[PDB]
């Protein structure tokens, strides 16, 4: 599976039906037959594979890192020192779009799960999406292709100094 | 006859077999439009009633 | 939305006056259906031109197949002149072409009755625009009358055909289509109508002349096209008066346009461009 | 890549010491070979290039356009026989060997640290194409399309070299690296946009633009097969590889002096895609096609959104892919017809039951069909334009329905309906011009399967 | 292959239309039509086929049976 | 006497070229497919562990399919 | 605009306006009883003056009934559908196969159909084994400075076949 | 209809208009009346996932059919007098939109005519 | 047997296809028959269409 | 009975009714007897070309080609530049461009004032 | 020269309408049958025009006195229960409730 | 349950066979419309399944595999949907279509380039129902232009009359 | 899609439906018996009489073979030609 803090659900309902006919309910037949012919050799396919591959065993390992200062802490120039200090904002930049993506897929799964009932028991995860979002809107967004990591920080320079002036000259 | 539904489940095979696995382990992916409880049902898994409707007049 | 369809609806309603061949015919009928289905989006009904999409698909697959049978039976002769009578000969596909122009309009009251006056009852009852309810009943008159003239001028009148006949229904596989699908067009048009959670409110409550109106329209529309037979049955020859000529060249739009635009931008292209 | 640039060293003297009737298969088989070793690099991981000592590196800027040529030399070279075949055999060994020299330097254009090497090897590209059109062209005008395309590309592509010596002698260095790491903007003075004016206007010249495409046509109607394809593809998929190079640096005056361009590359795309409507010269009309995709394609490197380069390079190479098959049917109907116009070669249908299915897919690709790559290069450039000004969406669907309208008027004009009782010579199609054509396409739905690879570096 | 070709002066024209042609130009006073050829289409299994309502009303010579049978039942 | 002959252009040369190039994409399709169906049938893809107490394996072993 | 001259007459051109008015009147003029009315009177109407000796009348009666038909005609008329313009239209060019092809087949195809290729065969050297003499002295004799006509003469002279004959003879049979 | 006609031939002043209809208030002159049924259970009836404009009025019949429609499946045709119940109450409440139509055109019609009388 | 044409005669007419369609056609006369009578009263709407709302007064403080 | 059915440049005008076609003159007959002299010498030189067992291309029309070669390369000569011709060049060469350059000039000039206010639907507008 | 030369004259090509021996007019990439087909009209050319135009300027016409005179049935407005339907609009689900509720009639 | 996302994909999924099938033929079939009437009988029904099953609960759902191009804040997978009108949709349109591969079988009996022709239409059917299926709009994008693309072919099918391919 | 022809079947047609015609007459009714020349009628019935073959066969005849054939032999022999019927 996965970790169900990080990929939620609203907790399972199944309602029982009460035929009032006696037909009896064709879709049971049909149901028990498919269950019958196929779950049955399915499962037979999948557990011969599972000791097949439960036989011998290999791994593999999530790669982490280390952490460079900065790029404020490299000088004028400092070709070697920018160099780390500038693809570690890029692999920052990678998580962070699929961080965007993952909480579009939250998303998706309320509308999708919650049918016409949307406005209840939704607007939490709009809520924290236009949040989110606007967080990336103020920060990745207006920089342009040839991004290395210097017009980020030159946009951020900007933007606090523009809300520091402004909320000078109005306080 | 034979041919015709080994044509049939074969492919039913093969993709219930990719369904389940796969598809399963892939946390947001296949999602439902939950069924719709009512409030005079009940609860497969807790289990409990909704309290009913109230009353009716002119009906 | 239902201006657009409105438009649609009337053009090709007027558009099928004196076409005298079949598949243009149907072309510019179902085009006029397609304009009841933007009527339909015209008022915030999706359900409806869904359910109308169903009866109507069930519908025209059945006609055209009845159509191709019919053309295939005289050599692809393929139009109304020169095939005439058609009734008691081989009376299959003729009861195959009278159920199909029947459940057109919705003869009362079958699988075409429900999704379209449903349609135009919920068209009725609405903040409409005061034009486009006119124009779709004109225009579901005009249907009842080339309906009535396929009708008319494919089966009954006195036969008009050449000799050497090879008309043939030693067949097995055109009668079992035929026969699935005129069973499709008499019960599953009712049979999806009917158990649909319905996602709109039934309106059930109009007025003297807003419920039986529209097959007041299509019976007003059958007598009128039957007085146009009666008068075409003599033998005067007046003149085309313009409306009759409005009606031939599909109201000049695709003769004037395809003739103009292919003009214009290819006439630049030598002049500006390629010279 | 030096173990791509010495086996390439190591083919051209075995065509030369290759003995009678056995030059084909040496270097067919070897050039597989090569491209086999082309796919081994394919390994472009995650925040950098992947850099080779001072000379190399490589990106998904540089990598999907060196399979590409790799990939495509042995199809040049099976479409460049029988119109050489009765010729002498040191002379088709000279031939041979001038293509795999310039399949060497385009390499060494590809795989370009700086841009004064990339000019060395940009005109490099340049002087084999002059030899091999000028001498074969097979028409009146060899001479002519030989000239205007060695003057137009040294005319243009001049005063770049004294703007890199510029930039060389005021930042340092000229690696791609070191201008990712020591640039600054320059802002809107006279000599910036001089500068920029000169070094975006040899590319415009290579592209070609509107204002100087007249370059084009008669070098692909008076050209062989080989150099052809060779000159459309990789000559102007060469200089928008080398537009995205140079456009890291100098970013704040593009928004100044990037407003002409734009405007003459949207209103000659309309226009070229309304010339190839209707001109005669079944040849030409494809010439004029690539023309309009490479105005789009301009339009989409400089309106510079990530977006809007992702749909660059994926119409550079699918259009690279459809115009090279499509140069190649082209010379499979003169084969038959000797004729090179449009209206005399009829037909088709009855006759070659088949080789249709292939112009039918070609044109389908051309048409921006939806697997296609065209249609993903085409929609992301439709996508930053309309966020670029919200109204130039309607010189895009123009040119798109005209695109269809052309492409399909093609296929249906010679290819659809009626011999002309006259011609009485094709022959059924040969076995080789298949096999071009399924080694054009296949590696096209092959990769219209999985194709996250060839998106750019901004995946 | 024979076709038998059912003769000639069979017709012996007697067809209610052309009947009505020959009579008005006739006091037109010119006697002179085509003629003998489409009495083929005018007799027949032809000649009083069914009218305009008859064709789409002929529903109800079966129906009314059933319907006392689902009335009944 | 009824029937005739009807005149088509050519088979031979179609149907040889669409051979050679169904039984050469079957050629090396056959083993790579079968080779990798035995590849997820026996040896497995690997499990999602992690780094353990002071431990620095190679560059590969962080990935899923065994052939990657 | 015709093969044999180039005008036509004054009554050709009547009577091609005959054949045209009367196919529109059949066109207009459905159930047909009403249709053999309206004809006769058509008929009628040009036998209103049969005994036209002067020219200039009968020419501007025909300018008239040019005008007067015009007025009058009908926009689809029911063309046959076989004819050029109708629904057919060469509809079964499908598998109108040119047979000068049929020539280059594989020989075992050419193994499968061994009778009918002898045939054809001896039928090809037929036709260049009569070319030369024939055609060439009918093509140098009976031509005069210029040609002047489309309509050529047969090989009345001596022998063997007309000349001129191999693409309009062996032309596929209209229902492949 | 008619009054179409009357309100587009007449004047605009003593005709109302829809969509801008409560003009003259509620409580005008009442006898204290407002009960306003509501019989709706409104959190079990998004329990029940239903929809915009029928989260409304005369649903409490639709929950029972929804209810006997899905408990009793292979019934096309058994399911239909909980459905004219509904469609019952839906017609009540089509009177009572109607009442609010004609209300508001008679005390426009009445409130203006007497400020004419005294005017 | 197989088939055979005629000239300028009616033509022949196995009965398989009259019965199909007698069968058809009057099926369909019979459905729309039942449905007409048994379940609907579909044409006319099952409710009575309503004078103006009460033709009443004293309705909820008219002014007099 | 009508307006004599004027043509257009779209409208074809039938050889029906021209109505000068009725003024013939010896002249006239004498034009077409020559026209349809032309027809059948070139029409029997087809011929002659077009039956014989040895020939294998294609039938080498000359018309075609001269079609071509007069449609491609022979339109620079000839040329001149009158009034016409610079004038009709530039109003469809720039006339366009400077139109269409002059909306963008306003578009662009709306939309950076605009979101530079911030009166924009940029609450999100991701895909830069 | 493409709608008229009735096919029944038997030339040589079959489509093109042209006869091998002809000046081959300038626009022949572009007058052929199945690109443009300039037959003669059967009325006018200035009277369809007009008639179209006229026809599709009533059309609008009509449109906008259908646009400015709506028809409606007299009804009122509906009676949702929360308020004009609160908590499934937009939103704010426990900060602003505009208190209106209905009175009967 | 994940009998309903089985059964709705082995309805789309029973729409390729024939055409590899007559790709990867190399042995002349005859019985190819026997071949496509079986396989479009048993795809309906299996389609009249699952609309058994959604009238008998509701039960909408939503099916989505194999990504590419995740590249922005945006992805997209080859995903498509079944409400209620793709459920109660494509049933209509497969008994429409199976009916019209009897009328073909019986009309273009003489022609003997059928099987082209099935090719195309069935390609044509597999094309309209990825339409009427999907959910995420680029694919909505490729059912259009597909369907554009088969009614071009299937148009021009009679080459020649340049009425039709006009 | 398969009616057969002949052409003694053919010309029996052809025949037959001449002789149907009214104001001529089939005592002198043959299959060489000129129109114009020897049978009197004028070329206006003779276009009626190709009308008839048009109408009845079902495929346009050329206006420049409305001309010229004036004889049952020769429509019998154009009509197998248009529609290519032998063995
Ligand atoms: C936006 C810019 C679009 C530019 C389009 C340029 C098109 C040039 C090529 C036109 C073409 O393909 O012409 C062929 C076709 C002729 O068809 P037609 O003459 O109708 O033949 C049947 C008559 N028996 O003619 C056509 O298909 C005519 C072109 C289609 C109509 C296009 C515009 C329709 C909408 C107008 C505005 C509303």
């Amino acid at each position: 599976s996965w970790d169900k803090d990080v990929y939620p659900e609203p907790p399972r309902r199944t309602p029982a039906p009460s035929p009032q006919t006696s037909l009896p309910n064709p879709i049971t037949y049909l149901t028990k037959a498919f269950d019958l012919l196929v779950d049955r050799p399915v499962t037979l396919v999948r557990e011969f594979i599972e000791r097949q591959h439960a036989k011998n065993k290999y791994y593999y390992y999530h790669r982490e890192f280390r952490r460079v200062p900065d790029i404020t802490e490299c000088h004028e120039k400092d070709v070697l020192c920018m160099f780390e200090a500038e693809m570690q904002w890029k692999r920052d930049y990678k998580v962070d779009q699929e961080i965007v993506n993952i909480i579009q897929e939250r998303l998706k799964a309320c509308q999708q799960r919650e049918g016409e009932s949307h406005r209840q028991n939704c607007a939490k995860e709009l809520q924290q999406f236009t949040q989110v979002v606007k967080a990336y809107q103020d920060r990745y967004h207006d920089l342009g292709a040839h991004y290395s990591a210097r017009k980020c920080l030159a946009k951020q320079k900007q933007r606090m100094l523009a809300e520091r002036k402004a909320t000078k000259e109005a306080a | 006859s034979i041919f015709a539904f080994t044509h049939v489940l074969i492919p039913v095979w093969i993709i219930h077999y990719y369904l389940k696995y796969h598809v399963t382990t892939k946390p947001y992916t296949i999602v439902e439009k939950k069924p719709r409880i009512f409030p005079g049902d009940t609860i497969l898994e807790t289990g409990e009633v909704i309290p009913p409707m109230k009353e009716f007049p002119d009906q | 939305m239902l201006c657009l369809g409105a438009m649609t609806t009337l053009f090709t309603a007027m558009c099928a006056l004196t076409q005298n061949d079949i598949k243009k015919i149907i072309a510019f009928s179902t085009s006029s259906q397609l304009g009841l289905m933007m009527v339909t989006i015209g008022i915030n009904q999706p359900h409806l031109a869904f359910l109308h999409i169903c009866t109507h698909a069930f519908f025209k697959a059945m006609l055209f197949m009845c159509s191709g049978s019919i053309i295939h039976s005289l050599n692809d002769e393929q139009d109304i002149r020169k095939m005439g009578g058609l009734f008691k000969a081989m009376p299959f596909t003729t009861t195959a072409l009278i159920i199909g122009s029947l459940a057109l309009t919705g003869m009362p009251f079958l699988t075409g009755f429900y999704s379209k006056d449903l349609i135009i009852e919920s068209a009725n009852t609405s903040y409409t625009n005061a034009w486009a309810l006119l124009m779709t009943l004109v225009a579901t008159s005009f249907t009842a009358i080339y309906s009535t003239r396929i009708i008319f001028f494919a089966l009954l009148g006195q036969p008009r055909f050449p000799t050497l006949i090879n008309i043939n229904e030693n067949n097995p596989f055109l009668i079992n289509s035929i026969k699935r699908l005129l069973i499709g067009s008499l019960f599953a048009g009712f049979i999806i109508s009917n158990n649909i959670p319905p996602m709109t409110i039934p309106q059930m409550t109009m007025p003297h002349y807003l419920k039986m109106t529209a097959l007041t329209v299509t019976i007003l529309g059958f007598i009128l096209a039957l007085e146009i037979s009666n008068t075409t049955h003599y033998l005067k020859f007046n003149y085309p008066s313009n409306t009759f000529k409005f009606s031939n060249l599909l109201g000049y739009y695709p003769t004037i346009m395809h003739r103009l635009t292919p003009y214009m931008n290819l006439t630049m292209s030598q002049k500006s461009a390629s010279s | 890549m030096l173990k791509y640039i010495i086996p390439t060293m190591m083919l051209m003297p075995l065509t030369w010491l290759s003995k009678n009737s056995m030059i084909w298969i040496n270097t067919t088989l070897h050039s597989l070979l090569i491209s086999l070793t082309s796919l081994l690099l394919l390994n472009q991981f995650g925040d950098n290039s992947l850099n080779f000592s001072l000379t190399f590196f490589s990106d998904s800027l540089s990598t999907p356009l060196l399979i590409l040529t790799m990939w495509l030399l042995p199809l040049m070279l099976m479409a460049s026989q029988h119109h050489l075949s009765k010729e002498n055999l040191a002379r088709k060994k000279l031939f041979i060997s001038m293509l795999i020299l310039l399949q060497l330097f385009l390499i060494m254009t590809f795989t370009a640290t700086e841009l004064i090497f990339f000019y060395i090897m940009f005109e490099a590209t340049l002087v084999p194409t002059l030899i091999i059109i000028t001498r074969w062209g097979n028409q009146t005008e060899r001479l002519n399309a030989g000239l205007y395309f060695l003057f137009y590309t040294l005319a243009g592509s001049l005063p770049l070299l004294v703007a890199l010596i510029y930039i060389q002698n005021t930042m340092g260095s000229l690696n791609f690296l070191i201008l990712q790491y020591w640039v600054q903007p320059m802002p809107n003075s006279w000599s910036n946009t001089f500068m920029w004016l000169a070094c975006m206007m040899a590319f415009m010249v290579k592209m070609p633009l509107y204002g100087l495409h007249l370059w084009l046509p008669k070098a692909h109607v008076e050209a062989p097969i080989a150099g052809s394809m060779v000159l459309a593809a990789i000559l102007l998929k060469l200089g928008g590889y080398g537009m995205m190079r140079i456009t890291l640096l100098l970013n704040p005056i593009t928004d100044f002096m990037a407003y002409p361009f734009i405007m003459l590359s949207l209103w000659g795309m309309i226009m070229t895609s309304s010339i190839c409507l209707r001109q005669t010269d079944l040849k030409s009309l494809i010439a004029y096609s690539s023309v309009s995709h490479m105005a789009l394609v301009i339009v989409a490197i400089l309106i510079q959104t990530p977006w809007s380069y992702m749909g660059a390079t994926a119409l550079m190479i699918a259009h690279g892919l459809t115009s090279s098959m499509l140069f190649c049917l082209a010379n499979s109907n003169y084969e038959r017809v000797h004729s090179r116009t449009m209206i005399l070669a009829r037909g088709l249908q009855t006759l070659l039951p088949l080789m249709a299915a292939w112009w039918l897919l070609a044109s389908l690709t051309n048409l921006a069909l939806p697997p296609s790559i065209n249609l993903i290069g085409e929609l992301f450039v439709v996508m930053s334009t309309f966020s670029w000004s919200n109204i130039t969406i309607i010189l895009m669907g123009l040119n798109m329905v005209i695109t269809a309208l052309y492409s399909l008027y093609m296929l249906i004009t010679t290819q659809r309906g009626k011999h002309t009782h006259h011609i009485n010579n094709i022959l059924p199609s040969f076995t080789r011009e298949n096999a071009l054509m399924s080694l054009h396409m296949l590696p096209l739905l092959l990769l219209s399967l999985n194709p996250k690879i060839i998106l750019g570096p901004l995946y | 292959s024979k076709m038998e070709l059912p003769d000639y002066k069979q017709w012996k024209i007697e067809g209610t239309p052309l009947e009505t042609v020959q009579e008005k130009l006739a006091a037109r006073g010119l006697r002179d039509p085509w003629g003998r050829n489409e009495a083929w289409r005018y007799m027949g299994g032809f000649a009083n086929n069914v009218s305009f309502v008859g064709a789409l009303l002929k529903g109800f010579k079966w129906g009314f049976a059933a319907f006392v049978v689902a009335v009944g039942a | 006497g009824k029937r005739l002959f009807i005149i088509k252009p050519s088979g031979f040369y179609d149907k040889r070229f669409l051979k050679l190039l169904r039984f050469y994409i079957l050629l090396t399709g056959i083993p790579v497919v079968i080779g990798i169906t035995l590849i997820n049938v026996f040896i497995g893809e690997a499990e999602l562990a992690e780094i353990p107490e002071g431990y620095v394996p190679e560059h590969w072993e962080y990935f899923k399919h065994p052939i990657s | 605009f015709l093969p044999s001259a180039a005008y036509l007459t004054h009554q050709q051109k009547v009577l091609q306006l005959y054949k045209r008015a009367l196919r529109h009147l059949e066109s207009r003029c459905v159930h047909r009883d009403k249709y053999r009315y309206f004809a006769c009177l058509l008929r009628a109407r040009f036998d209103e003056h049969k005994n036209e000796k002067d020219m200039v009348k009968a020419t501007q009666l025909l300018r008239e009934a040019e005008k007067e038909f015009w007025h009058g005609q009908h926009p689809q008329p029911y063309i046959f559908p076989e004819s050029p313009g109708g629904t057919s239209y060469e509809r079964y060019e499908c598998y109108k196969v040119p047979e000068w092809c049929l020539d280059d087949w594989h020989p075992s195809e050419k193994a499968m159909y061994p009778d009918y290729f002898a045939k054809r065969e001896q039928w090809k050297k037929l036709r260049r084994e009569s070319w030369e003499r024939e055609v060439k002295q009918l093509q140098e004799e009976t031509p005069v400075g210029g040609p002047r006509t489309e309509a050529l003469p047969p090989a009345r002279k001596q022998g063997d076949l007309p000349p001129l004959w191999w693409h309009i003879v062996t032309r596929p049979r209209e229902r492949p | 209809g008619a009054h179409l006609a009357r309100r587009y031939l007449g004047d605009a002043s003593v005709e109302p208009e829809p969509l801008r209809m409560p003009t003259f208030p509620p409580d005008y002159g009442f006898p204290e009346r407002k009960e306003r049924e509501m019989v709706a259970t409104q959190q079990e009836m998004n329990d029940a996932q239903l929809v915009l404009q029928q989260r409304d009025y005369c649903a409490h019949y639709l929950i029972r059919f929804l209810k006997c429609k899905r408990d009793s499946f292979p019934n096309f045709l058994a399911c239909k007098h909980e459905q004219h119940d509904w469609d019952y109450c839906e017609h009540l409440d089509y009177v009572k939109r109607m009442k609010e139509f004609e209300r508001e055109r008679r005390l426009l019609q009445r409130k203006k005519r007497r400020e004419q009388r005294e005017a | 047997a197989h088939i055979e044409p005629r000239y300028r005669q009616f033509p022949q007419l196995t009965r398989s296809q009259v019965i199909q369609a007698e069968f058809f056609s009057a099926t369909m006369w019979f459905w729309i028959l039942w449905r007409f009578w048994h379940d609907s009263d579909a044409v006319l709407g099952h409710f009575p269409y309503p004078d103006p709302s009460q033709w009443t007064d004293e309705e909820l403080g008219i002014p007099p | 009975s009508f307006p004599k059915y004027e043509p257009s440049r779209l409208a074809s005008l039938p050889t029906t009714l021209d109505p000068a076609e009725y003024d013939i003159s010896s002249e006239t007959r004498k034009a077409q007897a020559e026209r349809l002299a032309i027809r059948s010498r070139l029409k029997r030189e087809y011929q002659l070309q077009y039956n014989d067992p040895s020939r294998r291309g294609v039938v080498e029309d000359p018309a075609l080609i001269r079609w071509t070669c007069a449609r491609s390369a022979n339109v620079y000569p000839n040329f001149r530049p009158n009034t016409k011709t610079s004038l009709l060049g530039a109003l469809f060469g720039i006339g366009p461009l400077i139109f269409w350059y002059y909306v963008f000039k306003t578009d662009r000039d709306r939309k950076e004032k605009l979101i530079q206010e911030g009166k924009l639907d940029r609450t999100f507008n991701i895909s830069y | 020269s493409q709608q008229e030369r009735d096919p029944w004259y038997d030339w040589d090509h079959p489509d093109l309408r042209l006869n091998w021996g002809e000046p081959m007019h300038w626009d022949l990439d572009m007058y052929i049958r199945n690109r443009v087909d300039t037959s003669p009209t059967p009325v006018n050319w200035n009277l369809m025009c007009k008639h179209l135009f006229g026809f599709v300027a009533f059309m609008l016409f009509m449109f906008w006195v259908g646009e400015t005179y709506p028809t409606y049935q007299p009804v009122g407005p509906k009676q949702y229960p929360y308020n004009n339907l609160y908590l499934e609009r937009g939103g704010d689900p426990n900060k602003e409730p505009e208190p209106v509720v209905h009175y009967e009639i | 349950m994940n009998l309903f996302s089985s059964l709705t994909l082995v309805t789309l999924i029973l729409l390729t066979m024939p055409i590899a099938a007559i790709n990867f033929n190399t042995h002349k079939f005859t019985n190819y419309p026997l071949y496509v009437k079986t396989t479009i009988s048993c795809a309906f029904i299996t389609s009249m399944i699952p609309t058994m099953m959604f009238i008998h609960t509701g039960q909408e759902m939503i099916i989505s595999n194999w990504h590419w191009l995740t590249i922005q804040t945006l992805k997209l997978s080859l995903s498509f949907k079944m409400d209620f009108f793709s459920m109660m949709f494509v049933p209509v349109a497969l008994f429409v279509t199976w009916s019209i591969m009897e009328f073909s079988m019986w009309y273009m009996h003489s022609d003997p380039n059928i099987n082209q022709f099935f090719k195309y239409l069935l390609l044509f059917l597999i094309t309209m129902l990825i339409l009427v299926t999907a959910n995420n709009l680029f694919q909505l994008f490729i059912g259009w232009e597909g369907v554009g693309i088969m009614s071009f072919l299937l148009i021009g099918w009679w080459y020649g009359r340049t009425d039709a391919n006009t | 899609d398969a009616p057969p022809l002949t052409l003694e079947g053919i010309k029996d047609r052809v025949l037959y439906v001449l002789k149907l015609y009214d104001k001529i007459d089939p005592e002198k009714l043959s299959v060489n018996s000129h129109f114009m020349k020897d049978l009197g009628l004028d070329s206006l019935d003779q276009v009626e009489i190709i009308m008839a073959m048009e109408d009845e066969f079902g495929f346009e005849i050329p206006d420049i073979d409305a001309e010229k054939l004036m004889c049952p032999q020769e429509i019998v022999d154009y009509i197998a030609d248009k529609k290519d019927v032998y063995e």
